[PDB]
């Protein structure tokens, strides 16, 4: 899953 | 090591080491500038942030690399629990600088949330790595929980900072906590929420807050 | 410190760590194994080189961003004299594995085609930060001649070894020594050689030199 | 200029 880059 | 540098050099040192993606020595330079003791402008939030970040980031691909290996098949274990001592040890230096004293001296809700989500962030990368878990399972969220609070209660719902928080609590809910209904949920309602917001928005802030928002629909894509 | 681990258990951990993308790491394990005494095998050379070339590539890109900005405009200069004194120890280390005692212990002309080869390249990279250069510059080429004079009597003209000399003796000869008719006219009888004899390879042979063939081909193209 | 990767 994507997280704040 | 910086204590010698003056604060303002260390800062310019570590924007030369971003544009170098020398990430090591970022965060080195902004933990020199942090405990100068001086409360951080958001430009100082968000250069911690980036360097911390990509240093264990860097970690923390690694650590399943190796890890993936180990399960397949003393070396494999041995270099994993080198490199997951690493981890904790960045983790333990961020959860540091958090607790002395960024936190306590926020004042502001925007300061505050800040640091409030890279302690959420950092209790989840231990969380990654852990076995006691479960206690570590339960400062993420807490420290999440409480960002959440304030940025709803002190932030419109298309602010980056809450628009992060909001993406990395559901990742948290759905890759930590084995809660993936509530990550879906947080996600979708966060997404509407600020999508209902943009119109009060200038081209700039469009642009930030539209980038996360892309973000939370990537994952509520992957989820369902 | 790694004087208490086994050497097959470095050489272990540095294929992992090249699977983590630790190139730090690996080349502290390499290190590490070459300390232990013993020749090096065709593998474990590879090892050595990767290990390194990836470390140092990452300090000289720093240190090319950081002297782009010098140049355009004192903390800009002193993080430069920092990276360029952490890249300059980085080239000693792998010039003191290379003279205490490989090349020395180095019986086999391909191993030690090896060996010169990587002597040249650490020179190189020495010479792209000095200003004394020009000693630099001379150990490089003499390093670099001397491989390419036991190459010539000892390997055939696909062999990798020495297709990958003779693309960094041209590099050399173009980006450092000033000599870029020099570095053509190598870049092209190696090219042509070469192909005459891509006829007596296998389907795997033939893959490993027109790879290396293909860069000498583009430098051309970029030359002339 | 590029050399051996
Ligand atoms: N040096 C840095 N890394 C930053 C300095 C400042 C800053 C500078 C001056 C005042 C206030 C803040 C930052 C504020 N963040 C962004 O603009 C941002 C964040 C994430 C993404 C992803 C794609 N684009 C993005 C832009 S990031
Ligand atoms: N209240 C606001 N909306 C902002 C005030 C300031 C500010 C405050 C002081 C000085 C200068 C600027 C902002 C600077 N941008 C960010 O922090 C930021 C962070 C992350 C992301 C991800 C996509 N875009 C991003 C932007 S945003
Ligand atoms: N672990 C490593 N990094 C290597 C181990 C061995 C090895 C393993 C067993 C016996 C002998 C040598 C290597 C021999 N080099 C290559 O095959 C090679 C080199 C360059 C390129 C560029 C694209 N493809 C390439 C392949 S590299
Ligand atoms: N005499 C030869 N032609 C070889 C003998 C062995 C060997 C020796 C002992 C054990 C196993 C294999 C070779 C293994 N490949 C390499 O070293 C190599 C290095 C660099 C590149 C770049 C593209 N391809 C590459 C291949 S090549
Ligand atoms: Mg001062
Ligand atoms: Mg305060
Ligand atoms: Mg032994
Ligand atoms: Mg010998």
């Amino acid at each position: 899953s994507l997280s704040e880059r | 090591a910086m204590g010698s540098m003056e604060r303002a050099s260390l800062i310019q040192k570590a924007k030369l080491a971003e544009q170098a993606e020398r990430y090591e020595d970022m965060a080195a330079f902004m933990k020199g500038a942090v405990e100068k003791g001086e409360e951080l402008s958001c430009e100082e939030r968000n250069l911690l942030s980036v360097a911390y970040k990509n240093v264990v980031g860097g970690q923390r691909a690694a650590w399943r690399v190796l890890s993936s290996i180990e399960q397949k098949s003393p070396e494999v274990r041995e270099y994993r629990e080198k490199v997951e001592t690493e981890l904790q040890g960045v983790c333990d230096t961020v959860l540091g600088l958090l607790d002395s004293h960024l936190i306590k001296e926020a004042g502001d809700a925007e300061s505050r949330v800040f640091y409030l989500k890279m302690k959420g962030d950092y209790y989840r990368y231990l969380a990654e790595v852990a076995t006691d878990k479960k206690r570590i399972i339960d400062s993420a969220r807490s420290a999440y929980q409480e960002a959440m609070d304030i940025s709803k209660k002190e932030m419109p719902p298309t602010n980056p900072i809450r628009l992060g928080l909001a993406l990395n609590f559901s990742v948290f809910h759905y890759e930590i906590a084995n809660s993936p209904e509530e990550a879906i949920s947080l996600a979708k309602t966060t997404f509407d929420e600020a999508m209902a917001d943009l119109h009060t928005l200038s081209e700039d802030s469009y642009k930030d807050s539209t980038l996360i928002m892309q973000l939370l629909r990537d994952n509520l894509t992957l989820w369902t």
